[PDB]
C-alpha cells in the first residue's frame, strides 16, 4: 500500500439547526413532550 | 447547415485544402483525429468540425484529458444519479452523459494517463455508461474528435499509451501543416493580428512595414509556430509604441540579453 | 443463422465454422485462439447463437482492460456478503451472465490470484462467496478465450498451470487474414457497399487492377477490425460514383 | 487414504514415501526440492494429512501470484482498518491456518524482506501482521516448496543465511518424471482408466505399439502435468471403446 491524501466518493448527508430540533422531537415521551410543546405555545401567539 | 465562419485566415492553397478536407468529414459521426505541433492552430479546427455538422444543435463540451483526478475519474467521467445532500432532487451531471447529440473534444490524448486510457476504452463503441450505483446503463450518441500534438506511433512502441485505443479511435486523421510551410499567409496573418493588437494597446493606426521587416519575417524556420507569429508581431508592435514612423524592428526571441 | 455477418471461402474459415457447429451443443467451456482483431468477438456470438446456447443472457467481459482489485470484484464481489463500506454492492458480470453464454476476453493478461479463482469456478459448478459459505451452482456457459501462447506463459509461471491444462480440451483457431487471400475481395465489397449506403452514394464502382495488387501484397496486421477501417477510409477519400477506386490508405500518418 | 493417487513403482518414489512417514508426526519445518510439474504439493497434502492432527485447516495456496508488496497483504494482511486500502481487520494467512500447517509455492520467488519475515516469526511464532500491535504467536508447521538449486541463491546472497538453514531443517528432494521408466505405462493406464470412467465409457480397449513408441521417446517436461493432459486429451479425441487408442495429441496448440 501507500500513504497519501486522495479523495473518495459515493455518500449522502445533510442537516440544519431547525431540522435537528425536529428530529430530537420524537425521542421523548408524550407526557414529557407535551410539556415541551406547551412551552412553544406560550412563545407562539398564532398556534393554539 | 449554418456556417460560423469565424477566422479561417488561410491563403496557403494548403490551408484551403485543410478547410476542404475537414468540411467533407464534418457531416460524419466517426471518431476523428487532429494532429498538430507546438504552433498549429488546431483548437479552431475542432470547433470547425462540430460547427459544421447536422448536430450543430448539440452542446460541445470538450474536457481536458490530462488534468482529471486519478481518484475521481470514475465519477468525473460517468457521474452518480444519486447526486448529493441526501433525498436531494438535484441529479449528478456526468462527463459523457453531458454531450449527447454534440461533439466531444478530447485534448492532450497522448498525455492522458494509463488509468484514463484504460477507462476510455470500453465506452468508445459500446455506448453504455452506468453512473455509480444502480443496475441500469444508458446508451449515449456521442462523436469523438481528438486533438493531439504528440506522435502516437512512438507512444505505442514505448507502451506508455495503449495501442488499441489509438487504433479504434479516428479512421481518418486531419493533417495540419507547420507555419514555416504555409509561408504565404504571413503577410495576411501578421497584419490581422497587428490590427487587433492596436486596439488592445490603444493606439489609433498602423505605421506600415519596412521591407527588412518582411525579410526577417519570411526568413526564419519558426520553431513552435502560428501562435509564434502572433507573439513575434504583438510584442514587436506594442514595443514600438507609436503611430508617426512605420514599424522598423522585430525581435524573434526576448531572451537574447544585449 | 447469425453467421453471415462473418462469411469466408478459403477452407480455413470454412473449417472454423464447421468446428463451431459440432461443439455448439456442449455446454462446458471452450478455448478460443486467434490474432488480435481476427474474429474473437464475431465468433463469440455464434457459439451462444447455436440452439443449444441460444436462450440465455450472454455477457462478454474483457480482462486485458481491467485492474487488480477491480477485476476480481467485477466477476463476483460482495454479491451476498455484507461489510462496512462497499455501498450498493453487486453480484457482478459473472453472476449476471449465468443462464446465458459468457465470454471473458483476454484470459492470459490477468492477475495471478484472479486466475486461480476462475479455474475453481469452472470446476464442478462451484462459485466462492465472501459472505455465506453456500456456493452458487448455475451452469452458465462461458468459454475462455485467448490470442497469444498460453503454454509459454506457464513455463515462466506467468499463467496458473491448472486453469489452462484443464480446459486444453477444446481449442479453436482463428487464422489471420494474412492467410485468407480469398475472403479479402468479397469482404472488401461488402464493407464498401456499407460505407456508401452510409454516405448516400449512387453505386459502389468497384476496384482497379492496381487496388487489388496493393490489397493482396499488403501484410494486414489487423484483419476485419483493421481492414474495415481501411476499406471505409479509402471509400471516403473518393466520394463520387463514376470510376473505380485506385487510391487507398493503410497508414493515415503518411504525408502525400 | 485418499484413493492413493499417483503411486510410484520406482524405488526412488518409494524411498521418498518412506521418508515422508517419519516426518509427519513431529513439528519440524520441511522443504521439498522438486521440479515444477514433478512433486507438486502431492506430498504437501500427505504431510498435512499424515500428521498428528488432521483437524487443522490446510489452506495452502502460496503460489507467488503476487509480485511484491501484495504478498505481504496476502500473508500477514492488515491491522484493524489502519492505513490505505483497509476497511476491517485482516488476519491473513498464518492466523487462518491456525492449529494446522502451511505450504509455500516457490518460496524462492518471494523478496528478501518476506524471507526475513518468515525467519523471525517461525522460531517464536509471533507474527507482526504489518499494521502492528502486541506480538501474537501461533504454532504452524511450515512447508516449502521451490525448484532451482537454492544454495545458488546464498552463493550469490539472494536467500537469507540463517533463514535458509533454519528452514531446510530437512530436504525431501523428489523424482523427475523422465527418471521414472516403466511407470510411464502404469501412469498411462491409470489415467486412461480414470478417463474412461469419467466420460462414461463402457471399458478400455488397450494401447497400440505406435503410441507406446511415442511415449517411449518423449522428453516430458511435466511429471504429472505434461503427460496427464496428453492422455486425457487422447482419450477425449478418441471417445470410443471399440477400437484401441492409436492417436496421440502431443501439443494441444499445434497448428491445424
Ligand atoms: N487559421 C487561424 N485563424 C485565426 N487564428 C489562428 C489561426 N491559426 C492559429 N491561430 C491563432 O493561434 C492560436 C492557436 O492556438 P491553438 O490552436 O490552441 O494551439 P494548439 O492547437 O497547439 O493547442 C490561436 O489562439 C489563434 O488565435
Ligand atoms: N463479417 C463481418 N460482418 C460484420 N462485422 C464484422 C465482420 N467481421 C468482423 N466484424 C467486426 O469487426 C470487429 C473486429 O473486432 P476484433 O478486433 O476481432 O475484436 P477482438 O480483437 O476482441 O477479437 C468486430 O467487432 C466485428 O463487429
Amino acid at each position: 500500500m501507500k500513504q497519501g491524501l486522495q479523495l473518495r466518493l459515493s455518500q449522502q448527508l445533510a442537516m440544519t439547526p431547525q431540522l435537528q430540533q425536529a428530529i430530537r422531537l420524537l425521542q421523548l415521551s408524550t407526557l414529557e413532550l407535551q410539556q415541551e410543546l406547551q412551552q412553544a405555545l406560550e412563545s407562539n401567539p398564532l398556534l393554539e | 447547415m449554418a456556417e460560423y465562419k469565424d477566422n479561417l485566415l488561410g491563403e496557403a492553397n494548403s490551408f484551403l485544402e485543410v478547410l476542404e478536407q475537414v468540411s467533407h468529414l464534418a457531416p460524419l459521426d466517426k471518431p476523428v483525429l487532429i494532429i498538430g505541433e507546438r504552433g498549429t492552430g488546431k483548437e479552431l479546427i475542432a470547433s470547425r468540425l462540430h460547427y459544421l455538422s447536422s448536430r450543430w444543435q448539440g452542446p460541445f463540451i470538450s474536457l481536458n484529458c490530462a488534468a482529471l483526478n486519478e481518484n475521481l475519474l470514475d465519477s468525473e467521467l460517468f457521474g452518480h444519479e444519486a447526486g448529493a445532500f441526501t433525498g436531494a432532487q438535484k441529479r449528478h451531471p456526468g462527463r459523457f452523459e453531458r454531450a449527447d447529440g454534440g461533439t466531444l473534444f478530447l485534448d492532450e490524448l497522448a498525455t492522458a494517463p494509463m488509468m484514463v486510457q484504460e477507462k476510455l476504452l470500453r465506452v468508445i463503441e459500446y455506448g453504455e455508461l452506468e453512473r455509480v450505483g444502480g443496475s441500469q446503463p444508458l446508451q449515449v450518441n456521442v462523436r469523438l474528435v481528438c486533438a493531439t500534438n504528440a506522435d502516437l506511433p512512438a507512444m505505442v512502441n514505448e507502451g506508455t499509451f495503449r495501442a488499441d485505443l489509438l487504433d479504434r479511435l479516428a479512421f481518418d486523421v486531419v493533417q495540419l501543416p507547420p507555419l514555416r510551410e504555409r509561408e504565404s499567409d504571413i503577410m495576411l496573418m501578421a497584419e490581422y493580428f497587428a490590427i487587433q493588437m492596436c486596439r488592445e494597446i490603444k493606439l489609433p493606426l498602423f505605421p506600415g512595414f519596412t521591407e527588412r521587416a518582411r525579410e526577417t519575417l519570411l526568413n526564419y524556420r519558426w520553431p513552435g509556430n502560428i501562435r509564434e507569429l502572433k507573439n513575434v508581431v504583438e510584442r514587436s508592435v506594442y514595443r514600438h509604441g507609436t503611430s508617426d514612423y512605420p514599424l522598423d524592428d522585430i525581435i524573434i526571441d526576448p531572451f537574447k540579453r544585449r
